[PDB]
């Protein structure tokens, strides 16, 4: 038969460089987990009883989060630092270590 | 006219196909991929499920004795014991005191639900993969299904399409997976017949209709204490609720390339990897002769804002001379920037705005509006916003054109010093000559 | 902030303005029923508590 389920309540989300910081206020054990889109995953997933705060890496490449039951939600992270790309000699190099450290 | 070309396999990523022959105009084809799916092929090794006991109401016998004949039966255990002395509501059961033989057996068989609720064992093979395509072009705006294997060919408007091969063969699931309602384990299970109790595989069958078992749980039974009916028996639980209990990590949840993984039959959807080379074969009807289509004069191409982020961050102005209004094909010439749109309007004004998108630094490349190019750079700056909810519109390039402020800065002091190493080996080959003639 | 200490705040205890920032976000309701559904992140001042 066809059997009725709720739906989670919507995280809190705050971006950050490269990172996300997920709210979760949950009103019964749910089943929170995600993974990265690249080569090699970085798949967790566990169980949530109490309110509590996360942190999730975002990598150029993407990740996917599912929360409770509902759909699950993707992100992307965009090529962003600081320094200017057409000054000074220095700050070419430093917008450039931005992108890519070791490179650099 | 035949042509061919590669496309990258990312669903969602527009393309835009740049044909173009001699006394012809130049035509652009939009083509899309809404969906992938890849799909193995299996060969069921067996089902597993929960069991069940029988144990049928034990034999005694009053004052005599009683032996048991093995029996063709799954894990069929038998025993008979001596000097019982049966009791119930009413009373004793028999007059001899130590003369009384009891005759117990148990075995196992299937359970009567487990059709329903059991988990299958399968070995992978290559996997066969099949997509549809959406494609744009003139009045023509068609979404069509096809097999990635270089086979299968399709027409639309009277043009010939075929796909694939794909390039890299590679798939998540390996030799051997087990699948159960809705998800599937990449995960190594006992060969048939060869089962151990409490794991996965106590009991085995080779299909859902087999009429044959093979079980593996240890029944032993005891001697039942004394003044009292019953079959005692210590038998280890049952392996499948042990493996529901502690699985593991789905494949859900695990798979790489963040494709999706779905049962009945089991597939992997939106596996973006490697790139689709496409064939075609175009009819004669489709083209426009360069008398109809307008002529465009000395084409000249300025940039007005560039912001290298995931979406349409550029627009650029393009000026022109024409003689007749019309409808152009525009295209990029190279991968490092995507343009939006692929047919532009021209009037007698002259000026046609575009937008695109890119990723590197300083971009350069060639646009083609009808017949005629011209090339563009520019200079761009990074975007402020840290996460975005869409996906890349754009390929990643970040090598930056040599005409670059870094590349130039780099050339500069690279020129200086090559000049002044120049200098010092001339200066020395002059003072070595002159000191070589005395 | 929702979900946080001090969720609402008024100036004063007996202030007629205040100022509240919780989600409340709306849904559509369920075919063949009369309800209203919300979704709204819990008071922040028991979590503080
Ligand atoms: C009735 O009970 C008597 C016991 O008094 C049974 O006699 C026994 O029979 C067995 C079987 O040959 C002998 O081994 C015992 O020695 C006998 N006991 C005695 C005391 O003689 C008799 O079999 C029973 N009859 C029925 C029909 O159950
Ligand atoms: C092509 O057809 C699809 C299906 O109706 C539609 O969603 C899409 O907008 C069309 N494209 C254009 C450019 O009209």
């Amino acid at each position: 038969i066809t059997c009725r389920v709720p739906m989670a309540r919507e995280p809190t989300v705050i971006h950050g460089k490269r990172e996300v910081t997920l709210h979760l206020h949950p009103d019964h054990p749910t089943l929170f987990s995600y993974r990265t889109l690249g080569e090699d995953p970085q798949y967790h997933e566990e169980w949530v009883t109490a309110a509590v705060e996360r942190t999730i890496p975002v990598p150029v490449d993407g990740m996917e989060y599912h929360w409770g039951n509902n759909d699950p939600v993707r992100l992307w992270s965009q090529l962003t630092t600081e320094g200017k790309p057409h000054g000074w000699p220095h700050q070419i190099v430093q917008y450039y270590y931005g992108l890519y450290p070791a490179a650099t | 006219y035949e042509h061919s070309t590669v496309m990258p396999n990312v669903v969602g990523f527009p393309y835009k196909a740049h044909i173009e022959r001699p006394g012809y105009s130049p035509l652009t084809l939009q083509m899309q991929v809404v969906e992938t799916s890849l799909e193995p092929t299996l060969n069921l090794e067996y089902i597993t499920c929960e069991y069940k006991t029988v144990v049928p109401s034990p034999y005694v016998k009053c004052c005599g004795a009683s032996e048991c004949s093995t029996k063709e039966k799954p894990d069929y255990q038998c025993k008979v014991y001596t000097g019982v002395y049966p009791f119930m509501w009413g009373g004793a059961y028999c007059f001899c005191d130590s003369e009384n033989t009891q005759l117990s057996e148990a075995y196992v068989d299937r359970s009567d639900v487990c059709r329903h609720d059991h988990a299958s064992a399968y070995k992978a093979h290559t996997a066969s993969l099949k997509a549809k395509v959406r494609v744009m072009y003139g009045n023509v705006n068609q979404t069509v299904d096809v097999y990635v294997n270089g086979d299968h060919a399709v027409t639309i408007g009277g043009t010939q399409f075929i796909f694939g091969p794909l390039s890299s063969a590679w798939t998540p699931f390996d030799n051997k997976i087990v699948v159960y309602k809705d998800e599937v384990f990449n995960q190594d299970f006992p060969p048939y017949g060869s089962g151990q109790p409490g794991r996965f595989g106590d009991i085995q069958s080779r299909t859902v209709e087999s009429n044959d078992l093979y079980a593996n749980t240890a029944l032993k039974l005891a001697r039942p204490s004394p003044g009292m009916v019953h079959v005692p028996y210590t038998q280890t639980p049952s392996g499948f609720k042990y493996w529901l209990k502690e699985k593991g990590t789905a494949l859900n949840t695990k798979a790489p390339f963040g494709c999706q993984i779905k049962t009945n039959p089991v597939r992997a959807m939106n596996c973006a990897v490697g790139n689709i080379p496409v064939s075609m074969n175009l009819p004669d009807s489709a083209f426009t002769r360069i008398v109809e289509a307008p002529t465009i004069i000395d084409l000249t191409c300025t940039v007005a804002t560039c912001t290298h982020s995931s979406d349409f961050g550029g627009v650029l102005t393009l000026t022109y001379k024409t003689d007749k209004n019309g409808d152009c094909s525009v295209h990029s010439h190279s991968n490092v920037a995507t343009l939006q749109e692929a047919t532009a309007k021209v009037k007698t004004a002259g000026k046609v705005t575009l937008h695109f998108s890119t990723a590197s630094a300083s971009p350069s490349f060639v646009v083609s509006l009808c017949s005629a190019r011209a090339t563009c750079s520019a200079s761009c700056e990074p975007p402020k916003d840290h996460i975005v909810p869409y996906a890349a519109s754009h390929s990643n390039v970040v090598f930056p054109d040599m005409s670059g402020t870094a590349l130039s800065w780099v050339q500069k002091i690279s020129g200086g010093l090559g000049a002044f190493a120049i200098g010092a080996i001339l200066v020395l080959v002059v003072v070595t000559c002159i000191g070589l003639r005395r």
